[PDB]
């Protein structure tokens, strides 16, 4: 199991909160620790960064959009 | 590249932590390990995203960080 | 280790714990893991007064000074 | 390492899983790892409620941590196997 | 001249000591014992809820309290 | 020494606390490194003996480590 | 041992308890040393607290997979 195919594809990410990411994946380690980039709030269209990273505790699922 | 490769290059950059607890942490970055803890500058921390403590030094324990903003001029950096 | 705990020997330090705690002391020992030795220690919960206290370092979340 | 050794015979084979935070997700397990995270292609929906914010996506992958449950059938898997192996199984 | 936690922890042995878990809950009792991972021995603890606090009961003989749990330390009591 | 002191209470009766408050009072079976607990002749009760019993097991009852916030002798 | 006293009640029925009001009834077919879990035959009763008022959910599966660190307790109903 590895995050390799998604490399700088867009995703979803659900959190564990149950709030909802879209972004452009362009890192992750072993640990699930996410390299973002022009990170958006799926539910909220709203722009959150243009780059970002993000811990694996966090994460919930990742999606191949 | 790898978010900790990423961290450990952006040492004396600006950037933004939230934390588990809703606290923003903005700062120029200092250093980094290999557990993502960190240590940062010029420390500004809000009790939450609505914002006023300023701070000369803060060490932060990796486990407790929900995401980083960083600088967009990260990538050429 | 990333912080020299050293510079802060003996001063008044801020150490915000896992569960919501906060608690400022005067550093008077550490480790490598760690776990402080606070003096004159006071537990921000609105106030209450430990005295000599050993903090853990595995439920340290963050740390200033004060 | 067992259930790992499990969730490797069930790869192709249709599961349902429950994350922690009330979502549920239908798939086809394509891929398993230590973590015991979870690669899942053609996602379907189980429950109208439950079911979280997708469409596009058919293609997950799940953090291990975040899951309660994986929902099997009986012919999936052969039971003796199971208890045999956790019988062998040293914890300590 | 440094002074170690664990060093600390091993001079309050024999005597009262506060626990403080992360949670409200805190033990008072005496040291009895603990290992390096801070689990811990108390001799007839009393077990309290903190905010008026109850006072959850009043052990004899002794317990292990798990160090995962435990933020604070105070020698004692 | 808190190893002793799990070979030393083996046999006993114990209350065995949970994170969440719930307590269990048995014999001890045996105990692990990672704190996992058996217990024979269990119940459960919510923070303290003398509050309402909620089950009785007639069976084994295996607790886990993660879970336990302290093992005591009465 | 008492991850050994488990292997003891393996095709057997047993109760476990959850994190969140959830208990779980199945026959034991494979665990390991995180607890976790599957079981066959297997019925899941949640107790939920809407409204103010007390209501017991179920759910019944032919096989399933626990992940180990949300378990509490193991026993036989």
């Amino acid at each position: 199991a590895t995050l390799k195919d998604y490399l700088n594809k867009r995703v979803v990410i659900i959190k564990v909160d149950g709030e909802c990411l879209i972004a452009s994946l362009n890192g992750f380690d072993k640990n699930t620790n996410l390299f973002i980039t022009n990170v958006f709030n799926r539910i909220s269209k709203e722009f959150i960064c243009k780059a970002q990273l993000l811990r694996g505790s966090e994460i919930a699922l990742v999606g191949l959009i | 590249m790898l978010p900790l490769y990423l961290l450990t290059n952006a040492k004396g950059q600006q950037m933004q932590i939230e934390l588990k607890n809703g606290e923003i942490i903005q700062g120029i970055l200092t250093n980094v390990d290999n557990w993502m803890n960190l240590t940062l500058s010029n420390v500004t921390e809000y009790s939450e995203e609505s914002a006023a403590v300023k701070l000369n030094e803060i060490y932060i324990r990796g486990t407790f960080i929900k995401f980083i903003k960083l600088q967009d001029n990260i990538i050429d950096k | 280790a990333i912080l020299d705990l050293a510079k802060y020997k003996d001063s008044k330090i801020r150490v915000k714990l896992m569960g919501g705690k906060l608690v400022i002391g005067v550093l008077k020992g550490y480790d490598q893991l760690m776990n402080l030795v606070l003096d004159d220690t006071v537990e921000y919960m609105n106030a209450r007064k430990l005295g000599l206290t050993v903090i853990r370092g595995t439920i340290l979340v963050s740390l200033s000074s004060a | 390492m067992l259930f790992f050794s499990f969730f490797k015979t069930l790869v192709d084979q249709e599961v349902v899983v429950e994350l922690k935070n009330d979502i549920e997700i239908k798939g086809t397990l394509q891929s398993v790892d230590q973590f015991l995270n979870l690669k899942l292609d053609n996602i379907s929906c189980t429950d109208e409620k439950k079911y979280p914010h997708l469409g596009s996506v058919r293609n997950i992958f799940i953090r291990g941590s975040t899951v309660r449950y994986v929902y099997l059938n009986k012919n999936m898997v052969d039971t003796n196997l199971l208890q045999d192996a956790t019988r062998r199984e040293v914890m300590t | 001249p440094e002074i170690l936690p664990l060093e600390v922890i091993d001079k309050t042995i024999n005597q009262k000591v506060l626990i403080v878990l992360q949670s409200n809950r805190e033990f008072e009792g005496t040291l009895v014992g603990f290992d390096d991972f801070v689990n811990v021995i108390l001799e007839d603890a009393v077990e309290w809820l903190i905010d008026r606090n109850e006072k959850v009961m009043q052990h004899h003989g002794r317990m292990l309290l798990s160090g995962n749990n435990i933020a604070i330390l105070v020698p004692g009591g | 020494v808190t190893t002793e002191f799990l070979s030393d209470i083996i046999g006993k009766t114990v209350n065995v606390k949970l994170a969440s408050g719930l307590l269990y009072s048995g014999r001890l079976e045996s105990i692990d490194g990672f704190m996992n607990v058996a217990l024979s002749s269990a119940t459960e009760h919510y923070e303290s003996n003398n509050n309402k019993l909620l089950n009785k097991f007639n069976s084994d009852v295996f607790l886990r480590g993660t879970q336990v916030m302290y093992i005591s002798e009465q | 041992t008492p991850l050994d006293l488990l292997k003891l009640n393996l095709d057997e029925r047993v109760y476990i308890k959850l994190r969140g009001a959830r208990t779980l009834v199945g026959t034991l077919q494979a665990f390991d040393s995180h607890c976790n879990i599957v079981l066959s035959d297997a019925v899941e009763t949640i107790y939920q607290l809407n409204n103010e008022e007390l209501s017991e959910s179920e759910r019944r599966c032919e096989m399933v997979f626990i992940r180990g660190d949300t378990v509490t307790l193991i026993s036989t109903p």
